[PDB]
Order: C-alpha cells, then structure tokens, then sequence
C-alpha cells in the first residue's frame, strides 16, 4: 500500500 | 544545543541533545472533524494534531501520515513537525540543528523531501538523518551486536561488528505493531467484540499494550487455555462495558514469530535474525550471537525476550552462546542514542550545514549519510 | 436589536434579544365565536387570539394552529405572529431581526413558508431559524450534553459533544402535554367527570399543571393508592363544584415512560435517550451519560428527574455515573438560549439577510440553517 | 435428500437440495400482539411468524431475530426454524441433512448454538454450515472472483482465486438493506410523510424495493431532480393516499457508496472491493479485477451494476479491464450454490455427523467448515 | 340457561339466551301518580313500571332512571330489574346466570353497583357485563369492522380488527334519540304546537319514530320544502302537519351545532375513529361499517353516511355501510350468541369470586 | 536413442540426443499451496512442479531445489525429474540412456545420490554425468578455449588446450543470476518499489531478463544518467520506471563488492585462470574465449570482457570473445553432440557396473 | 395526524 | 448494536 508498487 | 527527534510511525519522541529522556512523547496522528459543528461562539479549529486529537477522538477521523516507515502525506506531517517544534517544545528551529531518523531500505524521496522541508521551511542551520538501528547500539554503548528494532511499521536486523555495518546482511520486515493491532481487532470479532473505526483502533491498541504477552510454548498455551483456566483478563471500555479475552492474549503477538497469520509469506523475527547472522562472516558470528540487542516498542511484551533465546538456540550451533540484550529502557533507546551521538565532539563536523545544502540541492543527503 | 420569538406549539414566548425572560408569554389559540350574538352596540368581534380567547373561553372555539410542531393553519398563525409583534411587544418588525425556532426532523415546508411569511408580509431585515435543543445547551452554557426537550407536541432528543452535533442520532417523539391532556381527560371519565369541549380542554390542562406528578415506582404507587391515602387532591372548577382525583395523577405523566397506554409502539423517554446515547461513539458516551439537560414544559413535573435517573441507571453500565441536570428555569430555556445566541458578535454574520432572499427565494434556509 | 436453508436476517429462503429455486420464501419476523383481544372462540393463538405475520401487520409487534448477521433472540429463531421445517416445507428433520449458512467474521457462538439447536432440538442426522460468499461462486460455476454479497444487515467481500480463499483479505461492512430502509424512513420525513413503527417499516421497505434506483452521477442527478423534472413517482399507500418521492429516490442507495450519510466512518462498497483486491497478490489481482460477482437482494437496483464499473475504474490501473458479473437471478444465488454444493458426491464426507457431535460437542464446527 | 338483559336507556330488551328475539321489550320508565285519588275501593299501588305507565300515562309523572348511559336513580332501577325478572320473564334469578351491558367510557361506579345489586339483592349465581358494540359485531358473525351504536343517551364507535379492539380510538358521543326528541318538541313550537310535559314527550317520540327521516342533500331538501307534508293524529281526535321538521330533527346527528354541541357529527366521529387506527387496519375498517341501535332506523342515514364518508375517505377505497334490517335488537342477538358458546362458561363472574374480592372484581375481569 | 537433460539451477532443459534444440524447457520450481482451499471440485494436486507453478504464482510458495549447483532437497528434485520424463517427454526411462550434467568442484554426494536415484528409481540402462563447461567446447566444435559458463547458480572457467583439461587452473565463483536478481530486488527499493515474496522474485527476474544491460564505461554511464529510462508493466496493470538500476545490476559481475564478496570479477578470474596455465598455452587461450549460459546474454557482456581483459593483457596479444547467439542452450547442444558418438558409446555406465561397488563408480568413470 | 400522510 | 460489545 504505502510504497509505490507493491504493498 | 542540537535537537533530536525520532519520527516514528507511532509516537513522536523529541527533545534536546544531552538529556536522557525525550521531552515530547505524543502520537503522530492528525484528526479532522467529520461532523457538523453548531455551537457558534466556540473554538473549533479544522485540524487537531497530537495527543489533543487523541483526547477529542470521538468526533475526529484519526490518520497517521507515516505507513510502514515511509511518509505517505507531507501536508499533515509538516503539521506534526510544526507542532513538535512550537507547541510541545517552545523553541524556534532557526537556531538549533536537528537530528532525524529513518528506517533502512527506504526510498530516497523520504531523505530528499525531509531535507527540503527541514531546510527550506523551518530554516535550521544544520541537519543530519541517521539510521534507526545504529542508534540503539550507540545507546547500549557497544560497538558489536545485531540490532532488532521494531515498532509500528518496520522491523530491522542490522549487524555491526566493530563500527563497520554490513549492508549486504540487513533484513527489513514490515510486520510491527500496526499489523498486530489490526489482527487483534480482527480476531476479537470471533468472541463478539466488534471494533471498526479508527477511534476503536486506538482502543484495541490500548488493549494490546497492557494485556498481551508472548507465549513460550504456543501449542501448550493453546492447550492450556482450552480448559477453563486463569488466562482470562477483563478490560473496561471507556464507556463502561467490560470485555474478557482469554485466548487472544498470545495469539496477537504470535504473528511476530509466525507471519502466516496475517497472510505474509515471510519468516518470523527469530529466523530473519538468524539469516542476518548467517549472512555475516564466520569470525563475526561468534560474537554476533552473543550480543543480540532489542529496541522499539513491539519488543516490550512480557514474553519475547526469553522466547527469542529459545527459538534462536533451537537453530544455532550447540556450542555457541546467545544472550538477548533486552534493557528495560529500550522503548526510547533510539532517542537516547541520538542524544548521545549529537553530544559528541567527533560528530560536530558530520552535519549537513546550510551553506553546503544550496550548493548541491537536496541530493547531498545521499552522499553525506 | 434582534427579536427572539420561541414560537411554540402550545405557548408563544417572545421578547427582546439580550434579556433573561420573555416579555410576552401567552398561548397560541385563535377563538372563533360559535354562538349567535344579539347586541347592537359593539358587543362582540370577529376572532380573538391569545389570552383574549382564554378570557372569552365559554362562547368561543379554541383552535391550535400548530399540531406536533408542524404548522397546520397558516392563516391564523399569521394572526398570532401579528398579535405578538404589535399588540404584545409593540414594535415594528421592519427594523428588527428575528430568531425563530423549529423542532428537528420537520417537513421543509415549515422552513420555507416561515421565511416567506417573515420576509414578504412583515418585511423583516434579517431572520434565522434555530433548532430548539441546541438553544437549551446555549442557555445552560455547556457544549457537551444530550438535550431532552418537551412541551405540547414534540419530544425530541439531540446529542452534542463539542459543538459537533451528531445528526444521525436525533430521536424525535410526539408524546408531550397535549397528548397527556387528551389522556387525562379520558381517564377522568372513569371517575365520572366528563370533559369534552375545546373550552374544557383548558380545564383538564389546569388540572394537569398543578395536581399531576411523576411517581417513583409505578406499581408501588398503584398499590399505595389502592388504600385511601393522601394522594387525593380536591380541585374546583370555574364554577364552585369540586372534583377529587386520587389515582389518576401519576397515570397522566406515566404515559411518558410507558407509551403503550395510548397505543403507541414507541418506548419511553428514558429508552429513547439510552438509544440516542448508544448510537454515539465510545468516547462520546462517557460524558454524554454525565450531562443530561432537560428542557420544555412537560419536564416540570415533580418526580421526573429522579425517575429518569432511576430508569437510565438500570440501562447504563454500573461503573458509569449519570447526572440528570435540571435547572429551575428550564421552561423558558429555549428563549434564554435564543437571547444568548442572538447577542453574540460571532453570530451577526450568520443572519439570512434580505439580499440573499431576493436572489434565490425561500430556499436558502435549507443551505443556511 | 438434503435440506438447504438460507437463514437471512430479513428473508428465510429454504428448499430441497437439487432443485433450482427455493421452495419456501417468507420474511424472518415473529409478531406479538399488542392489543386487548375481546372475542371468544377466536383463532388468535399466541404469536404469528413469517408471511402469516405480514397479513396481521396492524396489530403485531414485528421483531427480527437476526440483526447484522448475528442472532440476538434464540427463542423465536427456534420458532422460525420450526415454522420453516413444518408449516412451510412439511418434512420431518430426523430424516434429512441440513445445509445452513453464515456470514464471515461472525461471533463464534452462532456456529455452536446453531449446531446445538439443529442437533439436539431438531435431531438432524447430519448438518453443515458454510460461508455465504463462497456459495455465490458455486452458483455462477466459476471458481475465480471476488464475491460482493449484500442484503439486510451484512455486506462482505470474499476473494477466491483458484478454489483457495484469502482470509487475510476478506472485508465485512454492516450497511446492507436495513440501514437503507431506516435512512429512507428518516429522509421521507422532510417531505411530509412520517413513518414510525415496525408496521410502517414494511411500507417503507415496499417503497424502497420498487421505486429506488442508483444514480450514475450523483451531483448531476441532484441538480437534475432539483428542477421540476420527470423523476417523481406516486406510490399508493395501503389506506389510499399517494406519496410523491422525487428527490429521495436515489439518495436512499447512495448511502451504499457514501456511508457518511449515517455517520459511518467506512468507505463505500466500491472501495471495500478495491481494497479487498489490493490486499491480494499481484498474479491474483488481474483476474480478480475481471470477475466481480454480485449477490444478495440489496444488489438488485436499476443502477449499481454499471456504477461499480464506473467507480472501480477510477481507481484501478488503466490497462486492467473490469467485468461486474450481474447474473440477474442473483437474489437466490446463495441458495442455488447450496443446492449445487449439497448435491455433489465429492461433498458427502464433509457432513458433521451425529456420532461426531456426541463425542466433540458443539465445538466441532470451529474445526470443520 | 343464561339471561341476556340488554338494559338499555330507552327501553329494556331482555330475554333468554340461545333465542333470536327478546321476550321482553318495554320502555324503562317508573311512573308515579301526581294527582289525588278519590275512588277508595281500587288499586293504584304506588308506582307503575314499564308499559303499565304508558297505559296510565295521563295521570303520571314519567321518570327515566338512565341518563346518557349512566344510572342516575338506583332505587327504581332495582324496580325495573325486579319487574323484568318476575312480572315479565317469570323466573327466579337464583337459578340463572345474567349478562348485563354497558356503554364504553362510563364511570366505573356502574360496574360495581350493578354487580353489587345483582349479587346482594337478586342472588344471581354468576354474572357478566359486556360492551354494547362488541356484541353488535358478534351479531353479524364478523370479527372485523367498526360499529356505531345509538339510542337514547349514547352514540359510540368501537373499532375491532380481528378480535383485537383498539381501545385508544373509541369515540363516545352523547347525542342519541332523547336529544332528538327534545329538539323535535322544541322545533315544533314554531309551527304552533306546544308539547311540554312527560306525556307530551312520549307523544313527540312517537311522532319522531314514524314521520322523521334523514335527508340526503340537506340544502336541497330545505329548498324543496319551500314549495312533503305529513299528518299525525294526536290521541284526542286532533291532527298536526309537520312539513319541514322531519329531516331537521335527525339532521342534528350530522350537525350537532343545532343544540350548541361543539363536537362533530356521526360522520366525523367515525372517520376520526378510523384515522386513529393503523394503515393496515383502515383498509377494511373503511369497508366494514356495522350499524346498530334504535336511532339508525331512519329511511335516510345508511345512504347518507356512505355519501358523507366517501367525501372524507380517500377516493381509491370502497366503503360498505353494513346496515342489517334486524339491527334494533342486534346487541341482544349478540348477547344470546355470546352466552351460548362453550368457550364462554369459564368467563363468568362467579359468586365465590365476589365473596373473595367484592364488587371491585368487575374492572379486573370483563 | 539417448536422453540429454541439463539440470541447471535455473530452468531444466531436456530432450533427445542427436537433435539441435531441447524438446521443452521449464523452470526448476516446485511450489506448494499456502492458503486454505474451500471447494470440492478442484483445488487439487497438492504440489505443482515446473510450469504450472509459474502459472499460479499467487497461491504458491515457490522453492528452488538447487542452490549454487548443489541439490539441497532431494524429494522435489525427484518430482522434477519424474515430471521432466513423464509429463514432458512421455518416455519410459527404462528404455533410453540418460546424460546428466554437473557443475565442477561440487561435492561428490551429488554424483553419488544422482547415480543412486537414476538407477534405483528410474531403472535407466546407462547414465553418464558430464561437466558443464566441456559441453560448451563440444558445442563450439573446438578443442581450444576457456569456457566462461554462467548460469543461475554457478560461474566457472575451465581451460582446455586440445583436450587435456587442466584441473589446477579452474576457478568457480557463485555470483550468478540468482545473486543478481536478489540484488536487483534490493536496488529497486530506492525508487519506491518493494518486491518481497517468491512470486515477486519471479517478476524481478523477468525485469532483469529484458531491461538490464551491461554498461561499457560505468562511471561515464553513472554521470550520463544524472535519458536511460525504460518502463516495465507489472502484471496487475501498474507500470514502473527504472533508469539507473539496469546497468548497476549486471555490474556486480565485474565488481562483486556490491553484494559483499571478497572475490574478483569475471574479467579477472578469467585472467587468473589463464595465468595459472603454462606459457605456450596462453597464446591461443587468449584468442579463444567461449561463453555460455543465460547470464552471458546481456546486451554488452562480450564487449565489456573484450575491453577489460586487454587492460591487463600484454599489448602484443589478441583476444577474441566467442559469443554465439545460440549460447543459452549451448551446454545441451554439446550434450546432444557428445551423446551421438560411437567413441562415447563405449563410455557409458551400465547397470551391471553400478551393481558392483555401489554408486561410487562415478568417482573413477567420470 | 396533521403531517402530510401518516400521523 | 446487536453484538456483544460495540455496535
Ligand atoms: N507496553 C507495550 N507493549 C507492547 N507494545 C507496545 C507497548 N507500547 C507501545 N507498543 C507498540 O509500539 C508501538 C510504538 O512504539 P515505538 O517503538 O515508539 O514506534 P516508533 O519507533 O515507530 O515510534 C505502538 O504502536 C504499540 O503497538
Ligand atoms: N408547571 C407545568 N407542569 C406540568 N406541565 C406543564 C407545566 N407547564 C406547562 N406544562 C405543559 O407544557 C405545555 C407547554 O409547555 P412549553 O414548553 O411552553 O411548549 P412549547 O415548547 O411548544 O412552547 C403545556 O401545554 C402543558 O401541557
Ligand atoms: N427488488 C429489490 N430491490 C432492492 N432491494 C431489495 C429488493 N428485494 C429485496 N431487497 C432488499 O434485500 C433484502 C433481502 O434480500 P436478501 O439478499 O435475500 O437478504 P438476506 O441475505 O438476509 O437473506 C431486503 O431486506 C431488501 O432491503
Ligand atoms: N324507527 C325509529 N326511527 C327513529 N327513531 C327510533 C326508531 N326506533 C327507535 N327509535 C329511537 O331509539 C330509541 C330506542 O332505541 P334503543 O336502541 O333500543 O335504545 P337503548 O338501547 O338505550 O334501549 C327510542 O327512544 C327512539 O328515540
Ligand atoms: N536473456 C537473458 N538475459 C539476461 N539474463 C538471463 C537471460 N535469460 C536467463 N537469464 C538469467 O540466467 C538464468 C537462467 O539461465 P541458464 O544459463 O539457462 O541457467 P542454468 O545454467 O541453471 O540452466 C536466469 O536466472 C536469469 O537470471
Ligand atoms: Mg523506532
Ligand atoms: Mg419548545
Ligand atoms: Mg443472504
Ligand atoms: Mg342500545
Ligand atoms: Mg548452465
């Protein structure tokens, strides 16, 4: 979620 | 006099260098009102930030600007930095240098935008951003150990032999206390208690902080609690009801040692520490096994400090000595290490000053830290 | 100088914004003469309004324009507003603002037509319609509390925490003194006294206002009054005959806490306050339990606050204290709050001026109030 | 032959395993009379239950035993199961297996007490309790999709990729077709119609499920219907009056996509599906975006099935196509899935038997199902 | 065998249970002599109760013991009950249960004193007191409808849906036949005839019972009447001619403002009685309007009530004024039904319960 | 007809001898389901091997059975061999002779257990385990060269003059594409992309295969990039942009100090393996530099070696880096060449030889 | 009573 | 509402 790509 | 802040995704710990306890401990929440206010002739400001937004939390929509260590929103993070400097500390930032922190393996945009906001909005003379796991070794005084820092979003394993960090052996895991609060408020629903909103997430976190312990033998504890035993603990909600949780006292911090409860594919903290040790060299391992530092808020259960020593001795060589260094004042250990490191005569030329900042822009933070 | 007219459904309480008591206190009845006058002098008139209709009560037909908070007859409500502005306050409404009132959860035609009549007939410079249970909290000076209002029609319940009113938990019931009078004049027929006409409703109401009291334990009082005890009170009519009601003076206001006597499917006013609290958040319940404001006419019974406290203490959790506040000047509490709210420097930008009304008509009241 | 019961919170849908339509469709209410019965030799037994308690609606107190999925009153749910097995199906339950149902993330007491009542008070030879959103995939035949169930109390997403469900990514929202009725009966008041009691809740629901539709652009429709347009719909009340609800026809199910109307902090059903997709893995997401299965009675509006496809595409990636599967016999899809699942030769070893039950107790559904 | 005594306020309609018409029908007046008797060897006992007082009417003063449903004089209501038991039905009441009656919303001293008299004076084994409109719905066989009783003192609506009465919506109005007789003998004075005393009231009642009729359109009949006459023969060879005052006498039922009553007519204490019922109940309470009592036997009302409720009820709802032709004794027919059911034998008020609790058990039961 | 399989640490390449290209390649992956299967029709097979495990990445927990050439888990390797025979070629192993392979300087337990499994489970009539780097020279046709094999686990140089492989001048370096992918998914963390699981390592490998290229002048490229940007689309519809981190990933092959290795790059261990030979051999070993494996398929790997060995070579010496375009399956091509020889026909290991002295016959016959 | 519809 | 604790 918080990143950019994954999670 | 320099400033040492510890920007976590949970609480914000800040204060002056040279002390031994942070002046300012308050959570990093910014609450917006969601209802219609009709009491014209009152003080009803549009954004409450800090522990005051935890006080008036029944109206508000609580929101953490940091998720998993990285900052999602810079608008209500500048609010928290402004509140920390002005309202809770009463110091202008134009005189003092600041010391921030960062989790390892974070994106470069965090360092760059943090430098840009600290220099071009608060106008500090100097700044520096350290790594959150070196400061625990600094506070413990050792130069040898493998630091397990874990609170509200991240979990590191940074080994340091003698002032030489091994960056090919650090392990980062996103499994700390936020996911434990979510799993606790998802597993309380099986008993009947249904916590949904952010205002109830702040209640489930308070349930977790003072009722959850880490088991030693998980199967034996699950077999003990199946009988009607003394594992039950009553907790009083802020409106008057009592809730009793017997079995989900250790099932909430057992996700740290079995991350397949929240669906994560990874290995637990007892195995990422072992893999971080085994990624080091053979001469280094003999005294990396002996010095196991802990830090952070999620390492403050009544369990883990003597379950880690069981679970690492289960998979270590038999002739090797393991001693989990768990000081009781480990919750503020990152800030204690920051206050030690900022009060050094050797550190005085490591600052990123204001003159060298504009000569290279905010990209000096990748080379100076 | 502004005007505050708490245009109730059983009493019109108007005056000047700034005082502490209304100048004009008189009921809202318009009397049409049902008999044939034979006197060729002056002898009579066309339609009496206010306390003239209570003076000439015998030969008249007393007709309430408002039923259950909603205005049903716009021709003589204009007469009552004209009477209150001229014959009782003696002012010109073209040089004074007007702070009106309205119960929550009403039809929008009231808010529209009240604005249209106040602007296109009396030609006021500015106006604003408030809501009654906010103004009781204004009069009490709090900002935290759940307000119970009553009196000749509606019985509504509005919870407010920090000025942010929670409009998804505003219960509204129609069980006030009009429906208590129509049950007292039906339970009096069991003794023998048959009061029928609209002029004889104003005698059963005067029986209710000074002999009817709220019991503590209803099944204990119905067993105490089964023996001939001190509950009997002799009240005399406008002609010299006396009546003695012993038992039916704690059964008229028992319809409040038990609405199954009138065939209503609702629950009592203690239960539609416990439900109105239980629709709020866990942070809000703790200090809405300890702030219970009572307003309106029908809360001026003797044992009402103790009965409310006894029947909310059996519903709230036992470790949460309850404080049913009840000032002695709670009858005019909505008018006192209107005089407070219209006399603020903050409020003078909240009026609906004539210039807003000229450009969008009587539809700005929904977006402005 | 097995029995496929579908205990909803507002509609009991029962029948036999192997058919294609539920044989018994009647609401889940138990009516108690609240009035003085003066006749003799009359058939007014004690309590009416089901569709029998909708004919005598004006006398009865209509109580729903199931609320928000969980079962509150166990005595009259036993009455509803007794009525369903005898008076509506006419089969002895000692000769038939029974396939029950449950929403996910329920309290664990419901499984145990439902098993105990079905095994000890009805003496079934075998039983099994499934999860609702799994069965809507059996009904569609596919084994890949994210099932959005709704209808009378519970609204929940369960993603399933290849027969493997992801329980760390299931969501559950309590916003289904009871809160829409209670919001419609409160938004009807501002026009002038005041429906209050439980007998008028049925009339409000009969208004809702044949006039209310979901808008596409809500801010465009609230400006279109603000003009005098062709959106009003006269509805004939059961006494004779007509009511014209023009604007509050799409404001009733826009609560489903904006839950701030009732003060819920959650996001709408278009955003508890996107988050429930984004909690799944990257290989799973591509053909979870393309299989959105709707179910339940609340998803039978003239709108939503082409409004979810507009709202999810606003926050999905650009090169990922969406297909909202609306199989328009979807109201009984959770029963069609049960009829399919109970009629399989692979399934018959999954039944909880009597000999398992008397050796394990009612705590065996936690380890089965 | 039980006794069904519909002790009305204009006449006493008593009889035996299980039948379909009362044995005794006679007015409830206790006439007393007012002149001085001179014939020594005669009878002239002290007082004449019943139709004997109608026989010796000119020498008498006729007192009605019941006024608007409530019993005002108990010393001769005991006489009328004694007359109806012995001299008219000829049964010792110590071997017979009795079934009394009462209008709704009455003072509760009646329920106590009737029970006290029926147990301590006549020694009935077991009694029961019903309501006049529940029995009127028992007579028609239904269990669904709204009743409208009438006759010398009371006019009341008791709506029942399925045996469940709705007692918060029972309108009672005191505008029955005695207040029409007293308006007829007051409106006849404009023509010239002056009827004053009690015998003249008993003549004006007989004028009303056969020459008066309810109009359909009142202003149309008042315009037609200015162009319809009848002729009643007084009991001494004399004729009167009422032309206009035969629909103005029962128009007070639909316009009570003629005697200064503030209340609305019987077409608006039925609509307002239905409009306090619930929205499920109104749909068939509109379509089942039972009628009972004496004062609904005009050649009018059953077509005028439909005409003036159809202008008040919503237009998409049909209205059936159920007017049985044998409706004058409908309360007694319902009482003979209600006392002939095997479900009812455990509903009486036995002598043992009266010895245990006294006459305060009547509000507890019934 | 003989069988030639190339059990690499990456993808298993198998097929029939005497052919030119392998029959079917697929990754050496055994995945297990880690979620709860709630269905009864399907959700089966309990373990997926090879290509279906790469198809269902989301459910499965993929796990390679070979790490740096050695075989850690023997159970799933039996699954992979059984799949590769049966489901991929549909041949009974009892009929055909099988040609295996092995990286040099492996533990001898690999050869022993491989022989034991290939005889006592598949009943192969004749096996032979060869060495990976000699098969590249057999595919190239020469007998003169130094083979820079580089697959997924291992990377090793074997110098051969004309036959007579020098066993004292052979290096081995564990720095291959798996260690490149584990560094790429750690270097992608700076831009903001976090790949954690095995199913995301299977995406980072796909990013490395078609966007990473070997730079020529590393400092000049690092100064230039501060437009090298490319865009890859993740399999859920999301795009990523990686400009700088596509020549830094294969730069670890020439600077192993990035991932914390004491060793030297492939341009330097090749030079040390040349200089460990005699003096006369170098004049042709410099001029013949064979490359193989999949990790030598970057855009510019051959030019970088040709540039950087001449920086530390004598100036009067010429270097030719033999980079065939069909070098990804060159070890299998050499196996298919070498298995179709009448000279090699006598060089097999029969079942009768294995029945004497157990599985240790490969320690003398290989 | 006195609403627009019910009561 | 209708749970055990909250709601
Ligand atoms: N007494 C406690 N026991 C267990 N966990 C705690 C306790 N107190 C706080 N925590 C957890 O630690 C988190 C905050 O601790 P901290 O180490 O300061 O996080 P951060 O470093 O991000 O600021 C909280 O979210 C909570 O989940
Ligand atoms: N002292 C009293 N005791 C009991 N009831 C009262 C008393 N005073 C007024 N009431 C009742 O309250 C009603 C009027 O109260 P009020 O609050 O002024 O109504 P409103 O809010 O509409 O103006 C009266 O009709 C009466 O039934
Ligand atoms: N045609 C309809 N249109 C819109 N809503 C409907 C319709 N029919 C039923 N509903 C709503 O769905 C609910 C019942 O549907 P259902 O999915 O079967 O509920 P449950 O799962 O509890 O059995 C009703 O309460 C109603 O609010
Ligand atoms: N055919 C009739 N037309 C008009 N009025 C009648 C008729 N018959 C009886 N009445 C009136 O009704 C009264 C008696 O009717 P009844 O229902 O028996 O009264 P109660 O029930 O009190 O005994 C008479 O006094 C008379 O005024
Ligand atoms: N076209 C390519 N470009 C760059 N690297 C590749 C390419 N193809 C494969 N690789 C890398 O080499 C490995 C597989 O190649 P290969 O030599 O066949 O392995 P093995 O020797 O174990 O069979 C993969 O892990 C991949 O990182
Ligand atoms: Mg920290
Ligand atoms: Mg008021
Ligand atoms: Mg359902
Ligand atoms: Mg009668
Ligand atoms: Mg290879």
């Amino acid at each position: 979620p918080a990143w950019l790509a994954t999670c | 006099t320099a400033l040492v802040c510890d920007n976590g995704s949970g609480l914000v710990k800040a204060g002056f260098a040279g002390d031994d306890a942070p002046r300012a401990v308050f959570p990093s929440i910014v609450g917006r009102p969601r209802h219609q206010g009709v009491m014209v002739g009152m003080g009803q400001k549009d954004s409450y930030v800090g522990d005051e937004a935890q006080s008036k939390r029944g109206i508000l929509t609580l929101k953490y600007p940091i998720e998993h260590g990285i900052i999602t929103n810079w608008d209500d993070m500048e609010k928290i930095w402004h509140h920390t400097f002005y309202n809770e500390l009463r110091v202008a930032p134009e005189e003092h240098p600041t010391l921030l922190t960062e989790a390892p393996l974070n994106p470069k945009a965090n360092r760059e935008k943090m430098t840009q906001i600290m220099f071009e909005t608060f106008n500090v003379p100097a700044m520096y951003v350290a790594i959150q796991a070196v400061l625990s070794l600094y506070a413990s005084g050792r130069t040898t150990g493998i630091v397990l820092d874990s609170g509200d979003g991240v979990t590191h394993n940074v080994p340091i032999y003698e002032g030489y960090a091994l960056p090919h052996a650090i392990m980062r895991l996103d499994l700390a206390g936020r996911d434990l609060t979510d799993y606790l408020m998802k597993i309380l629903t099986e008993r009947g208690y249904s916590f949904v909103t952010t205002a109830e997430r702040e209640i489930v976190r308070d349930i977790k902080e003072k009722l959850c312990y880490v088991a030693l033998d998980f199967e034996n504890e699950m077999a003990t609690a199946a009988s009607s035993s003394s594992l039950e603990k009553s907790y009083e909600l802020p409106d008057g009801q009592v809730i009793t949780i017997g079995n989900e006292r250790f099932r909430c911090p057992e996700t740290l040692f079995q991350p397949s409860f929240i669906g994560m594919e990874s290995a637990g903290i007892h195995e990422t520490t072992y893999n971080s040790i085994m990624k080091c060299d053979i001469d280094i391992r003999k005294d990396l096994y002996a010095n196991n530092v802990m830090s952070g808020g999620t390492t403050m259960y009544p369990g883990i400090a003597d379950r880690m020593q069981k679970e690492i001795t289960a998979l270590a060589p038999s002739t090797m000595k393991i001693k989990i260094i768990a000081p009781p004042e480990r919750k503020y250990s990152v800030w204690i290490g920051g206050s030690i490191l900022a009060s050094l005569s050797t550190f005085q030329q490591m600052w990123i000053t204001k003159q060298e900042y504009d000569e290279a822009g905010p990209s000096i933070v990748h080379r100076k830290c």
